[PDB]
């Protein structure tokens, strides 16, 4: 399971068993990684620029 | 005076149907109405003539054929006289009927008010609609009845008017060309209920509901993937200059996306918030 | 049209013609009642 | 409830920014340039 | 209802209201025994000698008894099971109609187990296979659950009938008309 | 404003001018097809126009 | 009623015809006027994009630049320079004596072209082309036609003497139109003859007035081994001699087998 | 919709003169001035390329990939060929050499920078054909998703005289902007095959066929834009650039025992 | 079913036709339609109005003329030769005993079944003043078929010539429920069960839907992500006028 050959985890408790799917996720943040790389650094040379 | 041919939206698109079959193909048709010289001119109803084997000329024109037409006219009381007749040709900077030349001085003997029209485009119209007329003058415009106090008339200045070939003397006398188009109270409210931009109607409940919300099989389907287009027209030219001075020697680079994804997004909402705004009342 | 233009036929599906003129250009018609296919030969008018 | 509040958010600095672009310029534009 | 076509003595009405009598006791398709009720078929005949076949079993779907409808007939027509058993398909499907809206006024959809064995004349145990037979039949379209004892379905074939049924299908048009004056008032203000 | 004038274009072709006539028409040599006299506009100069001068021709 | 039938189909508008270039995209193809230079039309109705791709014969419109109908690929007249008949002519009786290779030869052309598992649970690969050689005029016409009378298939008899010629050109336009022709109809098998004079190995296999002669060699070559190849049409070569032909049509892959007409 | 909806037609752009202004020539022989794109103006905008135009209006629409099919000099290609990599033993030797030569530089090729050399831009083959050559070569193609065009020695081989430079300037124009590119030359003695006699007519090519080959190669600095692999069949000495380490790196000589 | 297309110069000459006839309330415009009803989708190339004379006090009294219809039919010949009779149209909400008898009248030129059209001259309600109805029997039953406008290219772009999202959806919406909600009141009066039938058939097409309340919300989730989007599409507008102000406070300075 650590090296994400079977999806699923196990109950030690009862001894039952439970159902994994393979994505964990979306593509959400990702969308936001090409904002915050703009946000730091055309927003630095819009104050020097205009200073 | 000149006259000032007025086509209402009954006339126009029967017209310009009747030409519409092939590029070299040429026919021709007959016009009718009631009116007076002095500016005013008006045009019921048309109908397409037969074609002989000199195509359109003035021998095309049959008499038989005619004299039927107008008995079957008188049933709806649209039987008028002949106001002119309309062709179709390719068209060409001056000249536009390859065959016609004397045939309007035959047609001015028996009616001083018959024209001859030609259809330019043949289904080239781009939305100008732009149709071209002749009127016979023969010795004219000097020392007579002055024509050009009317509308937009006097042309000719430099090489350039309208097609620019004909400059003065238009096709033949100067003829002065005059068209304008009008819509009566009936052609007002049938055409706004039939054809103004694009017709939805008649679903208009499902008109956004059914071309969106239930066209969802494949549509928007995969939002998920759809956000990721918009990130990779962004990232595109976002990543050109963020220095803000010239680099890829770009301008409107960062507003090309702008537009783009603005329009999408704006449709992804729309339609979304409509999903379960329609409230077709489910319960369980 | 009684100044008939000459024309080869490429030929004669099955009842569409290819023909060629004198002008370089084949055109693409179906057949029509006032021809026959063994009237639609090359070296005819 | 907050993803609501946070499309304001972003059009807070909006409404109080395009503003401030033309406030400057009228004095620039009413001086003769070279 | 053919009034030119297909004219026949007195005699010959009851002849043919027979067979359109044993037509409908092998299958329930076409509405049930009270669609010839409508029509002028039973009002046309007497109600006497074996004739009222197709008004007993009416009555009988909302009584939900065998017995009562057995002992007024004769050995002929009960020793067939088909009888017994498409019967029980219509006596649950008026309580299939009342999926939509019969008594909550919520729309809520429901079905016990225990309200349909009394009506139907069958067990608890074999509710499952009665339903069961109905979709390989194509007599009715949906989904059931066991664990939960619930079942959906999308259509039948709604009758005809009236009365309590239009009063409470103009109700659930107010609801449309609702939000008119709710959520349709409030975006004209936008 | 500047489509409506650009939606419609009748074409120009590139031509090389040969020589000058007192007429106050030069002579433009054309690949295509051939030497072809023309009219000079009225921001051109017919004087200015040399041998082996690149000009458009509508 | 018939005159006045002949009357309307006079009214109707017939169009041009040409043949796609490129595609570019599923709604638009780069075509070839006949009546002019290449153009780009776009679709009608009745448009079948699984028939209808890069080469395939359209109708082009006149007026509005769009694809009436769909075609088969023709340029050069396959039924004059190439021989096409139905099915076969020759039947099995003038074949008689060679029924020992005859069995063999079915099994390799008859057998893979009705029953492909015949080979599959075997594990080897058809042959593409198989060479029938022997002394001039006899054998070479007879097994011909025997093979496309008994399998059922077309006749298609392309002679190695209409492609390599002293005139320019004249090369790859006829493989390519008779790979085209056979893609088209699938029961045909295709039969060639004088191989001897469009062969020859050079020393390098390169080119000494060999133009036509080198061309036509190597096209050989990538029909069969190409992305694209032949599986309900069968290669057939005759000549004289083996030796006649290039060893790089001789590796396995291109002739996998070759019968001596004695 | 009036710049571009059904009617297309097929063009060449030659200058520019103002913005959305440019001379193209047509097919029809007759030059215009056509309006260049809104999109298009200077480094979007190449400065001789094929292009598409409007019927009429005579307006620009898109630019047109440098397409070499013809009825002429036709160099076939092969877009994603079926053969399983590595399916045939005994090629240990030759794939070991294949994937330095051909999956580094397509793949890890920045592990050479590193280095500081630059990528071999090819690699030559010397041996008997089909073995470890034809089939090859196509299944190499699907491991590195690169288009895989068949130029061969006796391929664009014709009477007609211009046409064999032409073509070959034409794949790399192509190949140049598309690196995802592979050319296997099988046979290639029959272009390195130089001219020891006057031929007269009609055989002027043997020598040009060479010009451009070697112009992609000699001509530009080292650069990888597509993979030019030759095959060797039976040659003695042929070597107009062909041997040493000018840009070819490894000869691969098929073993015989 | 079949379809029906209607171009707007069909329609659009229909309704001048009756006001060149001067016909009031007490008669009824009746009329041809020619196209091709080979195919599924029922179009209408050309139509011409017929005198059509009727009393509204008696459904016995019509007047049609088959005379001008076969002078017509031959005209036409020399006109188009693909355009055919392929039914009739007429004027009025009601339908007679004038309508129904000629019917069939009709039917003797016209190959498949012609066509029924019921014309609103006054265009009362909604849209469509023009409705698509077809000729069937078990009496005469009218099935209604969807009527689509549709015209050619240089059509469409010709009628612009002459006349040159959110909440349209909604109000548009919101009439079609009010127009049910007097369908079932004005037809309960009238019994006092075929149309009720299919009605409460399609009503019923949250034990099933406990997993369908999530779908709602992961609507509502793309929703704020394209929000996001829409907020980067201002985000550079407020880059974009920096741009100006850097080369703003640069003017004054020249100055």
């Amino acid at each position: 399971i650590l090296d994400k050959i079977f999806y699923g985890v196990l109950d030690q408790g009862n001894g039952w068993l439970y159902v994994y799917e393979t994505p964990n996720q979306d593509a959400t943040y990702d969308s936001a990684l090409e904002l915050v790389g703009q946000l730091n650094k055309v927003v630095d040379q819009l104050f020097e620029k205009a200073s | 005076t000149k006259e000032t041919v007025y086509i209402s939206s009954i006339a126009l698109l029967k017209m310009l149907k009747h030409g519409r079959a092939g590029v070299p193909m040429e026919v021709m048709g007959l016009m009718l109405g009631e009116f007076v010289d002095d500016y005013t001119v008006n045009v019921v109803d048309v109908f397409a003539m037969p074609q002989s084997g000199t195509g359109v000329s003035v021998e095309a024109v049959d008499d038989v054929f005619q004299a039927k037409m107008m008995d079957m006219l008188k049933q709806t009381g649209r039987d008028q006289m002949v106001v002119g007749w309309y062709h179709s040709h390719p068209g060409f900077g001056c000249w536009l009927s390859s065959v016609d030349v004397n045939t309007q001085k035959s047609f001015e003997q028996l009616n001083s008010r018959a024209v001859a029209v030609v259809v330019d485009p043949i289904q080239s119209v781009k939305g100008k609609v732009v149709i071209d007329a002749f009127r016979l003058i023969d010795t004219g415009a000097l020392i007579n009845n002055l024509e050009p106090r009317q509308t937009t008339s006097n042309t000719g200045l430099l090489n350039k008017a309208n097609i620019q070939a004909l400059i003065h003397g238009l096709n033949r006398h100067y003829y002065s060309l005059n068209i304008d188009y009008h819509k009566t109270a009936k052609e007002t409210k049938m055409l706004m209920n039939l054809h103004k931009e694009q017709w939805q109607s008649g679903l208009k409940m499902y008109d956004y509901e059914e071309k969106e919300e239930s066209n969802l099989a494949a549509t928007k389907s995969m939002v998920k993937i759809a956000e990721q287009y918009s990130k990779r027209i962004e990232e595109e030219k976002e990543l050109t200059e963020e220095e803000l001075k010239t680099r890829y020697v770009g301008r409107q680079d960062p507003k090309k996306h702008l537009s783009e994804t603005a329009d999408e997004t704006l449709e992804n909402n729309i339609v979304s918030v409509l999903t379960a705004g329609v409230n077709s009342v489910a319960i369980k | 049209q009684l100044p008939y233009l000459v024309a080869n036929v490429v030929e004669v599906v099955g009842k569409a013609a290819v023909v060629k003129t004198s002008s370089r250009q084949t055109v693409f018609l179906p057949m029509v009642g006032l021809v026959d296919p063994d009237k639609l030969k090359p070296n005819d008018l | 409830q907050v993803f609501d509040e946070r499309i304001k958010f972003a059009n807070q600095l909006h409404d109080e920014y395009l503003v401030s672009m033309r406030y400057p310029e009228d004095k620039k534009t009413q001086q003769n340039e070279k | 209802t053919l009034e030119p076509s297909t004219s026949i003595t007195l005699a010959e009405r009851q002849q043919l209201a027979y067979d359109l009598s044993i037509s409908a006791l092998l299958g329930d398709k076409i509405y049930n025994f009270g669609e010839l009720l409508h029509h002028p078929i039973m009002e046309t005949i007497v109600n006497d000698s074996n004739y009222d076949w197709l008004f007993q079993l009416l009555n009988a779907l909302t009584v939900g008894d065998f017995d009562k409808f057995d002992s007024l007939i004769k050995v002929q027509i009960s020793k067939i099971p088909i009888l017994a058993q498409h019967e029980s398909f219509l006596r649950q499907k008026i309580c299939l109609m009342t999926l939509i809206e019969t008594v909550f006024v919520k729309n809520i959809r429901m079905l016990s187990f225990e309200d349909i064995s009394k009506a139907t004349h069958l067990p608890k145990d074999n509710v499952e296979h009665l339903v069961m037979r109905a979709i390989s039949l194509g007599l009715l379209k949906g989904s059931i659950d066991q664990v939960n004892e619930l079942v959906t379905i999308s259509w039948v074939q709604p009758r005809i009938i009236s009365g309590d049924q239009i009063t409470k299908m103009k109700d659930r048009l107010v609801e449309w008309n609702d939000q008119v004056e709710k959520l349709g008032k409030k975006m004209e203000a936008r | 404003k500047d489509e409506l004038r650009l939606l419609q274009e009748p074409g120009s072709y590139v031509g090389e001018v040969i020589k000058i006539v007192s007429d106050k028409k030069v002579l433009v040599k054309v690949q295509p097809e051939g030497k072809y006299i023309v009219d000079v506009a009225k921001d051109i100069n017919v004087k200015d126009l040399k041998a082996s001068q690149r000009v458009c021709l509508r | 009623d018939k005159t006045e039938n002949d009357i309307k189909a006079l009214q109707s508008i017939g169009q041009l015809i040409g043949e796609v270039m490129k595609e570019l995209s599923e709604e638009k193809y780069i075509v070839k006027a006949s009546s002019g230079p290449r153009y780009i039309v776009g679709v009608r109705n009745s448009v079948d994009r699984s028939k209808l791709k890069k080469g395939v014969r359209v109708t082009l419109d006149i007026t509005t630049l769009t694809i009436m109908r769909i075609l088969p690929r023709e340029t050069d007249p396959l039924v004059y320079n190439m021989t096409s008949f139905e099915q076969g002519e020759i039947t099995f009786d003038g074949i008689g004596g060679l029924t020992e290779q005859i069995r063999e030869l079915r099994e390799v052309i008859e057998l893979p072209l009705k029953n492909p598992e015949i080979f599959q649970r075997v594990g080897i690969k058809p042959p593409k082309g198989v060479l029938l050689y022997g002394p001039p005029g006899t054998g070479k016409t007879l097994l011909a036609k025997a093979v496309a009378a008994t399998i059922g298939a077309n006749f298609i008899f392309s002679p190695a003497s209409g492609i390599v010629d002293k005139y320019i050109g004249e090369s790859a336009r006829i493989i390519r139109e008779m790979f085209a022709y056979a893609k088209e109809h699938e029961p045909c098998i295709i039969f060639m003859d004088e191989v001897d004079a469009i062969g020859g190995r050079r020393f390098s296999e390169g080119t000494s007035a060999d133009r036509e002669i080198q061309r036509t060699l190597m096209e050989l070559l990538t029909q069969m081994d190409g992305f694209d190849n032949l599986g309900q049409t069968k290669i057939i070569m005759a000549t004289n001699r083996p030796d006649t032909l290039d060893p790089a049509l001789l590796r396995p892959g291109r002739l996998d087998r070759k019968v001596e007409i004695p | 919709k009036r710049i571009q909806s059904v009617p297309l037609v097929i063009g060449q752009f030659l200058e520019p003169i103002d913005q959305n202004t440019g001379i193209v020539s047509s097919t029809t022989g007759m030059s215009y001035v056509v309006r260049i794109l809104s999109t298009l103006d200077r480094e979007l905008l190449k400065p001789s390329m094929s292009v598409a135009l409007h019927r009429h209006s005579n307006a620009l629409v898109d630019i047109l990939p440098p397409d070499s099919d013809s009825s002429i000099s036709v160099m076939g290609e092969n877009e994603k060929p079926d053969v399983t990599y590595a399916d045939v033993g005994g090629l240990d030797m030759q794939k070991q050499e294949i994937r330095e030569a051909v999956e580094l530089p397509l793949v890890q090729a920045d592990l050479y920078e590193q280095i500081g050399i630059d990528p071999p831009r090819g690699v030559l083959l010397y041996g008997p054909p089909g073995t470890g050559k034809t089939m090859l070569v196509k299944a190499v193609a699907n491991s590195t998703k690169a288009a895989f065009i068949r130029v061969n020695g006796s391929e664009f081989v014709h009477k007609y005289l211009g046409e064999g430079p032409r073509m070959v300037r034409d794949v790399f124009r192509l190949a140049r902007e598309n690196a995802p590119s592979i050319i296997f030359i099988d046979e290639v003695d029959s272009i390195a095959t130089k001219r020891f006699d006057a031929q007269t007519g009609s055989d002027r090519e043997v020598q040009r066929i060479l010009i451009e080959l070697l112009t992609q190669m000699d001509g530009f600095d080292q650069s990888t834009n597509v993979k030019v692999i030759m095959a060797t069949n039976r040659a003695d000495t042929l070597d107009p650039a062909l041997l040493r380490p000018g840009r070819l790196d490894r000869k691969i000589e098929f073993p015989s025992l | 079913h079949e379809k029906v297309t209607i171009a707007p110069l069909v329609l659009l000459s229909a309704l001048d036709h009756y006001e060149r006839t001067q016909t009031k309330e007490n008669k009824r415009c009746v009329g041809v339609i020619l196209g091709d009803a080979n195919s599924s989708t029922i179009r209408v190339t050309n139509s011409f109005a017929l005198p059509f004379e009727e009393d509204e006090k008696n459904s016995d009294v019509w007047f049609l003329d088959h005379n001008y219809i076969e002078n017509m039919n031959e005209m036409c010949k020399k006109i188009n030769a693909k355009e055919k009779l392929i039914g009739w149209y007429h004027s009025g909400p009601k339908l007679r005993a004038s309508d129904l008898k000629i019917n069939e009248l009709f039917k003797k030129y016209t190959q498949n079944n012609p066509l029924l059209l019921i014309v609103d001259v006054k265009q009362q309600g909604v849209g469509l003043p023009t409705d698509a109805y077809v000729a069937i029997e078990q009496e005469k039953t009218f099935l209604h078929l969807p009527c689509t406008i549709e015209a050619e290219e240089a059509e469409e772009i010709g009628v612009e010539h002459l006349l040159r999202i959110r909440l349209t959806n909604q109000l548009k919406s919101l009439k079609g429920l009010q127009s049910k909600l007097k369908d079932v009141v004005e037809y309960l009066d009238k019994v006092i069960h075929t149309i009720l039938g299919k009605l409460q058939d399609v009503f019923n097409l949250n034990n099933l839907q406990k997993a369908l309340t999530v779908k709602t919300n992961d609507e509502l989730m793309v929703i704020y992500i394209s929000n996001l989007v829409r907020s980067i599409i201002a985000f550079d507008d407020l880059i974009e006028n920096k741009i100006q102000n850097k080369k703003i406070q640069e003017q004054r300075v020249k100055d």
